[PDB]
């Protein structure tokens, strides 16, 4: 039983909803392909990139090494083992590497063995060391040439935009006063008017013959000097390229900046040549100048870009065009050209270490396989992966999260200019770019704006760059409309007419403004290209789960778009009410579930693996349980089948993490009445009704995951038993079976988790105590406890316990580590007063109270509520649509009924109404059936209703109902004392999410113990733990107020200052008295730290001349 | 007057309407409500309180031939409500399943002074390798009560359970106004003390009431 | 609502802080070391509540404040020997135990 | 070790009305499931007697005024409100009669100073007349408990009446907080506390075991059944 609103949709969100990468990796890393075909970008272009290397003489001897085809291969382990022995999920690559010789040679040494590329997960992730990475898509300046005006004081400067940052230098031409036309290269400037000489200008030949309609010439002129001959222009401007290199014309260098594709080259053109074309006097070519012909270089694009300078600067052709972040020049890498490049990097070192080999050595000796040592393409590539401000853990919480994380976009690459933290333009690109396909209510705070999201159906195509949604154009297709798109007009979602949408008023948006109505109302190519297939491409695939979007403000909105990412599956994941047929394929590209491969059958016998669909072959299903997440989610799968077919509308064939019967399911729906309760739900807390505890509902269960070393360390080995010295307390193995503890162990904090003794040398057992010792039959002991124990938080029950040790297999672990325990311990939490509630609608809140059944406010047959929600400021100071769910959710309750009220398209009022006006003639419709009829109580409100004019006067009790039912709701009585609440209360079922932020992880407590031994101050310990900081700010605080004596104890008696510290517990355990300063150990001590400078700091008293006594002792 | 007409349309273990009567015009809730609430809290009833499954060294398992999942299990085993015919004592049904079917609440060991209220009640469904053997406990109590009541017994593998007494499902109560007496004014009690475990609505209520009483008792010589 | 006559103490002495002190120096001067300072003692002393019955709180401002606003004590420069002021202590039973 | 399967049950007694009533640690939920109730019957349910209607010689409707009176026909309409009469114990239900003399203060016991009919409160301004002061009230009392306005209607005297209104009922003011303390350790233990005023004859406390007995009283009522499979 699901309704369902709506209209439309020619397509799907697309598939996958991973496919910024998936399917953008393989074909980076096209290998799969028969090593014959696939020609560019990927590994391949890295390596025709690096030219076959050569060395001194060139074309004299022998030695050429060129390169071929390479191959990704035999997978040293197996995902699941990388991460239990802590292993990047790599893979061989060799490539045969062929060299010459000049006395003719042909010598190919087979595969040759190198790198290791790491592999991506069917998910769309990375196994790394261990644990799980994922390499997020940055965006920056999409290659080009666009100048913009000159920050400084008015006068536009010209920029040109190499392909990507590690493949031409950024170049400005910079038109200034004082040395004018500057071309300023990575570390240089120097006059413009130079290398220009070198490329054949030259004044007359230049200016008077380019820059004449506009002066800005006599200063490009003046240093003519310069402009007196070539070659030796070369010189001077090598002489200019530091440090004191050798003068000697040599057109290499320059062998480059231009020549040939080396370290500049948009390769075949395709956003440089498809760009600077339209946009300068057309006309070009690869790259930028053209050297290498027969000698002097012929320019492409160093004066053309200067003219449409001057143009711009008093001319017409303004388009003062700054980075204008229009996603029409905002260019986004996708991992596997993230991982390109670096290969672009390993051969950048490989083939110097190969031209250096190619010397030396033997030229009849000097092969391949001898000549390329495989430590370059790892390293630096292996450095990427796990180092990158790029390459980060993984959201895991839910599955959304995951999911989410690699449809995000980090702007805060560490390419070229790429925004830092604060880089140089911050607070100005944050803005919603004008182009609608990368979300506008998902970011956070504070790195506001530096990390956005991609919309839905966006991308999908021959990508060269930049998103791109996809836009109806009258039936059949919808075509991947380009961001640079005009296409005359768009036309918005909604007034259609069976194919010819009757609005003839259609509203479209056309370069920008939402402009009116075009009208073109052809029917034919919808109005040109216009029509959005859905609205949804308009967001964020994690805020389209959002029931009513269009009441919500953009700002909370974003709140609760975020927000539920941070979920945390529990156990009864609860699809929500009111979803949004999203709900749906979040969980499905996740992969987060088990699904299936052809038709059906079953076979199975269920439990921990779907047994083989069955389906003419024979394949087993293992259900992973009781996982891990990187947030500690305990993401685990659960079966779904017994004994059937495929699918019954879908084969879920077992759900998954947080998802109920294949629907994305983060938090659990329940029913709340909204009103003020006497405080508890005072600003933002939410009270609570016990019933959600007794019914095991909020309940989430965490797994966490303690370790141990066991060193080496000169005193003697460190090893891991089961003898802890005198730990004999009937602990020991009272767990800890031979050594280590016992599975379904139940732990508190301060067992020992994992016991090891160490040896240490502290002092001799000098006679007597070794006397005494052997006397009292002392048995003398050389080894400490060291174990591992369980920390200040409570603990849990022991799920599992993994061990790995040197000499293992597959393994490898830091030097000096031996072996290497680890436990994992499990949790389920139900709920408590702290904790996070929020829903949706960015209605977020931390549980207050839990009233009891008994109280709380008993709706009229007598069924409790669930939560309190306060409707003040709340709503209100938020507006908000967190109501139009509350409302179509009793007419969804009684009328026992789920909904899909998709974002910006259905679930109307008056439906919410026609709905809630139903499911009362039967909530009702029982009432005045079980033998009962509005009471005394029921009464007294709604003669009072109307007095507040808000139910239809002259109507009968009865009628008065059902009328305060579709807008509100019943008269709701509190169960607590017993009279009813004066007005009705509306109430129903939202839907509340549980955040990964219980209080149990929080909270902790000191007073003593873990005092430090570096800097003397309360941090790390053992047996207590604890410790608070009392930052700068408070210190005003005390300062403003009075309370000096209270200050100065917290930079006495309680830190740095032993005397003190001490003093203060010898005080307490005493009594009577208080903790007694005096001379902080900061002042003492600043004396005789200031003295061992060469200073005599004097302590002179009231007098001058009555000098301190101070550290007299 | 001086009286009212205490009716009561009962049942079989369950819904239990009983209208009071002529009550005068406000008492309808002086005693509709506490007795409701009361009837909601303190009052003695039946629930589990640990068990042991064959090869399950703690909960956060997985029975083999099973197709369910040892939490489920315990959650739903969380409901299944036993009657005692018996003054005082808790007890331990026992259960051992067999290769394909499907162990509901059922299935639990017929014994003693015992009833299983909630036959059926799905408690898992096994398979292949239909192997069970449970021990779960049963408590007699009052209210709620969670990790605290320490479900010890078999020292080993006893996963406590949650503790759910209230044999009490729900409980309302009109005040309908349509009652002869003396002027139109007075209000007609009604309270249903709606469903149950084990014991009966108008146990329930009585139960209820002694209660109300012995406290409304303490009122007695002050300082 | 707050401290009994915290208003009334904030007439007697003068600087807000100055009273500060003086309930502070006094605290650090009644039960510090004797107790047999007080001069709430009779009908008028502070006695605390807790399950079992009634009996003094071991809050040495607490009686200080309004052992203070009682009447007698004195501040400001007297009792010049500061020694001579905690040596007259000894003329009349101190010390404690450790 | 100070509260067990018993709580202590506290009073205040001031002579008359406000007395503050105590028991202590009760489970959490019945110092609203209790203290409320009462506070309910104790505001209603409970034997009283005051003035219901006055013919005082002249002048029918309450709206009006009279000379040689310095106040108003209603001034003494409520200023009699403010009377506590005290029926002894009989069955009574009586009038009463003023005897107005010339410029002073009729106080509330310059009526027919007859027994079997005593007054608390022997002063209450009731009214002023100066020089000729007329004034004859035969000013009735009736018996009753919740509360009565404009609805009963003044018989008596067929002719003449003002009837004012039924405000019998001992008690006058009733409220209830339920701190919460734990003197038994765990920190959540309901915590009563009553304040129940009352000055219309009836002392406090009795008003309250009274209604404490109108409530058992009552509940006795869910004794023998007659039910209906
Ligand atoms: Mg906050």
């Amino acid at each position: 039983k699901i309704k369902r609103f709506g209209r439309i949709r020619e397509v799907i969100p697309l598939p996958p909803l991973t496919e910024i990468q998936v399917e953008s990796y393989k074909k980076a890393l096209q290998a799969d392909v028969p090593p014959e075909k696939r020609e560019n970008v990927g590994i391949q272009a890295a390596f025709k990139e690096t030219f076959p290397i050569e060395e001194g003489d060139k074309g004299k001897g022998g030695l050429v090494l060129d390169f071929l085809e390479y191959r990704i291969g035999d997978p040293p382990f197996s995902q699941d083992e990388c991460r239990e022995k802590d292993l990047t999920y790599q893979a061989p690559l060799y490539a045969r590497l062929q060299l010459i010789h000049k006395d003719t040679g042909l010598i190919k040494e087979d595969e040759v063995f190198l790198g290791h590329l790491p592999l991506m997960t069917e998910d769309g992730s990375f196994i790394i060391n261990g644990a799980d990475r994922v390499i997020v898509s940055q965006i920056h300046r999409s290659p080009g040439v666009y100048f913009t005006p000159d920050p400084a004081r008015p006068g536009r400067y010209i920029a040109s935009i190499i392909p990507l940052p590690k493949r031409g230098p950024w170049i400005d031409l910079e038109v200034e006063a004082s040395g004018v036309v500057t071309m300023k290269v990575n570390k240089r400037k120097f006059p413009l008017v130079l290398l220009l000489r070198v490329l054949g200008y030259d004044q007359e030949t230049l200016v008077r013959e380019l820059s004449a309609y506009g002066d800005l010439v006599q200063g490009l002129l003046d240093e003519a000097v310069l402009a007196m001959r070539p070659e030796e222009a070369m010189v001077r401007l090598f002489t200019l390229l530091r440090p004191g290199d050798p003068p000697k014309k040599d057109k290499a260098l320059a062998y480059l900046f231009g020549l040939l594709a080396d370290p500049k080259r948009y390769d075949l053109g395709e956003a440089g040549r498809y760009k600077a074309e339209e946009k300068l006097g057309v006309g070009l070519s690869g790259r930028t100048l053209v050297r290498f012909e027969d000698g002097e270089f012929k320019d492409e694009v160093f004066l053309p870009t200067l003219r449409y300078l001057f143009a711009l600067t008093a001319g017409v052709p303004g388009h003062e065009v700054d980075d204008i972040d229009h996603l029409g020049n905002r260019r986004i890498r996708t991992v596997g050209e993230l991982m390109a490049d670096q290969f672009r990097v390993g051969l950048a070192r490989l083939a110097r270490g190969v031209r250096e080999r190619m010397v030396m050595g033997s030229p009849d000796t000097l092969t391949p396989a001898k000549l390329v040592n495989s430590r370059p393409l790892e390293a630096a590539l292996r450095e990427f992966f796990s180092r990158s401000q790029l390459s980060q853990f993984k959201d895991e919480t839910n599955p959304l999260s995951s999911l989410r994380h690699k449809r995000r976009i980090s702007a805060l690459g560490p390419g070229g200019l790429t925004r830092e933290r604060a880089g140089f333009d911050v607070r100005d690109v944050h803005r919603t770019h004008y182009g609608r396909i990368c979300p506008v209510e998902t970011p956070e705070g504070a790195n506001i704006g530096l990390i956005t999201s991609l919309a839905a159906y966006a991308r999908v195509d021959a990508l060269g760059f930049i998103r791109t949604p996809y836009r109806r154009v009258k039936n059949g297709v919808v075509t991947e409309e380009v961001v640079y798109m005009t296409a005359s007009e768009e036309d918005r979602y909604t007034i259609a007419q069976a194919n010819t949408p009757l609005e003839g008023d259609r509203i479209a948006t056309d370069r920008v403004v939402a402009r009116r109505r075009g009208e073109p109302v052809i029917v034919a190519p919808e109005e040109v290209e216009f029509m959005d297939v859905s609205p949804k491409q308009v967001f964020s695939l994690n805020t389209n789960l959002i029931p009513f979007l269009e009441h919500d403000d953009a700002n909370r909105a974003l709140m609760g778009s975020n927000m539920q990412t941070q979920a945390v599956p529990l156990i009864r994941a609860q699809a929500p009410v009111v979803m949004t047929g999203l709900e749906e394929r979040v969980v499905r590209d996740s992969l987060a579930a088990l699904y299936a491969e052809e038709d059906g059958e079953v076979v199975k016998v269920d439990g921990t693996r779907i047994a083989v669909r069955y389906e003419d072959g024979r394949l087993v299903h293992p259900l992973r349980r009781y996982a891990r997440s990187n947030q500690g989610t305990a993401f685990d799968q659960r079966p779904r089948v017994r004994v059937g077919q495929r699918v019954k509308k879908g084969d879920l064939l077992a759900d998954g993490p947080a998802s109920e019967e294949g629907f994305l399911a983060l938090g659990q729906n329940v029913l709340v009445a909204i009103m003020p309760f006497d405080g508890y739900n005072f600003e933002d807390a939410i009270v609570i009704s016990e019933e959600l505890l007794k019914r095991d509902f909020y309940t989430s269960i965490h797994i966490e995951r303690y370790e141990i070393e066991a060193r080496d360390t000169k005193l003697g080995p460190e090893r891991i038993t089961r003898d802890i010295p005198h730990l004999s307390e009937a602990a020991l193995r009272d767990l800890d079976e031979e050594g280590i503890v016992r599975i379904g162990a139940e732990v508190k904090p301060g067992d020992i988790l994992v016991g090891r003794t160490s040896f240490k040398g502290e002092q001799e057992p000098s006679p007597e105590e070794r006397l005494l010792r052997s006397i009292f039959g002392e048995k003398a002991r050389d080894v400490k406890d060291t174990s591992l124990r369980v920390p200040p938080g409570e603990g849990g029950i022991v799920v599992g316990r993994l061990r790995l040790r040197r000499g293992d297999p597959g393994v490898e672990l830091k030097p000096g580590v031996r072996e290497v325990v680890r436990v994992f311990v499990a949790q389920k939490r139900k709920l408590q007063v702290g904790d996070k509630l929020a829903n949706r609608h960015g209605n977020k809140g931390v549980v207050a109270k839990i009233l009891p059944v008994e109280d709380m406010p008993h709706l009229p047959d007598g069924t409790p509520v669930d939560v309190i929600l306060n409707p003040l400021g709340v709503p209100s100071r938020m507006n908000l649509g967190q109501i139009l769910e509350t409302h179509l959710g009793l007419a969804g309750y009684f009328l026992g009924q789920r909904y899909i009220s998709p974002v910006f398209d259905g679930a109307t009022e008056p439906e919410i109404k026609e709905l809630l006006a139903e499911a009362f003639n039967l909530y009702f419709g029982k009432r005045q059936g079980e033998g009962f009829g509005v009471d005394k109580r029921e009464k007294e409100v709604l003669a009072r209703a109307e007095k507040l004019g808000l139910v239809s006067p002259g109507k009968s009790p009865e009628e008065q109902l059902k009328e305060l039912f579709d807008l509100g709701k019943v008269v709701l009585y509190d169960g607590r004392t017993g009279e009813p609440f004066e007005g009705p209360i509306v109430v129903g079922q939202m839907f509340i999410m549980k955040l990964y932020h219980m209080v149990e992880d929080k909270m902790h407590a000191r007073s003593t113990g873990p005092y430090s031994l570096i800097t003397q101050q309360p941090l790390g310990g053992k047996a207590q733990f604890g410790g608070q900081r009392f930052g700068e700010m408070e210190v005003w605080a005390l300062e403003a107020y009075g309370a000096a004596h209270t200050l100065q104890e917290m930079l006495t008696i309680k830190s740095d200052d032993i005397e003190g510290r001490n003093a203060a517990y010898q005080a307490i355990i005493k009594g009577e008295d208080v903790p007694e300063p005096s001379v902080p150990e900061s002042f003492r001590v600043l004396v005789k730290e200031l003295q061992a400078l060469a200073l005599d700091v004097q302590t002179l008293d009231e007098k001058d001349n009555p000098v301190d006594i101070f550290e007299g002792l | 007057l001086k009286a009212p007409v205490f009716t009561a349309t009962t049942q079989g273990d369950h819904y239990g309407e009983f209208v009071l009567e002529p009550l005068e015009r406000g008492f309808g809730v002086t005693l509709g409500n506490p007795l409701r609430r009361i009837l909601l809290s303190s009052i003695p009833g039946t629930a589990v309180t640990s068990v042991y499954i064959e090869d399950v060294l703690h909960e956060f398992s997985t029975i083999p031939g099973v197709k369910e999942d040892v939490v489920e299990i315990i959650l739903n085993l969380k409901e299944l409500v036993v009657r005692f015919l018996d003054p005082r004592w808790r007890t331990t049904l026992i259960l051992r399943a067999e290769g394909p079917k499907e162990v509901r609440a059922v299935d639990f060991t017929p014994s003693a002074d015992v009833e299983i209220m909630n036959p059926d009640l799905h408690i898992a469904t096994l398979e292949e390798g239909g192997k069970l053997y449970m021990e779960v406990r049963v408590d007699r109590g009052v209210g709620y009560v969670p990790a605290e009541r320490h479900g010890i017994k078999d020292r080993i593998n006893a996963i406590p359970v949650d503790a759910i007494f209230s044999p009490v499902r729900r409980v309302a109560f009109q005040v309908e106004d349509t009652r002869l007496g003396q002027r139109t004014d007075l209000d007609k009690l009604t309270l249903r003390i709606w469903t149950d475990g084990s014991v009966t609505p108008l146990e329930a209520l009585n139960q209820a009431v002694a209660i109300l009483k012995e406290h409304l008792n303490y009122f007695a010589n002050p300082e | 609502m707050a401290e009994p006559g915290i208003d009334k103490l904030f007439g007697m002495v003068d600087s807000k802080y100055r009273l500060t002190v003086v309930v502070a120096k006094r605290a650090q001067q009644l039960l510090r070391h004797r107790f047999k300072n007080t001069v709430l003692e009779p009908e008028e002393r502070p006695k605390m509540r807790t399950l079992e019955g009634l009996y003094d709180d071991p809050n040495a401002v607490t009686w200080a404040m309004k052992e203070l606003l009682t009447g007698r004590l004195f501040f400001g420069e007297n009792l010049v020997p500061e020694d001579r002021l905690q040596k007259e202590m000894e003329r009349l039973y101190p010390t404690e135990e450790e």
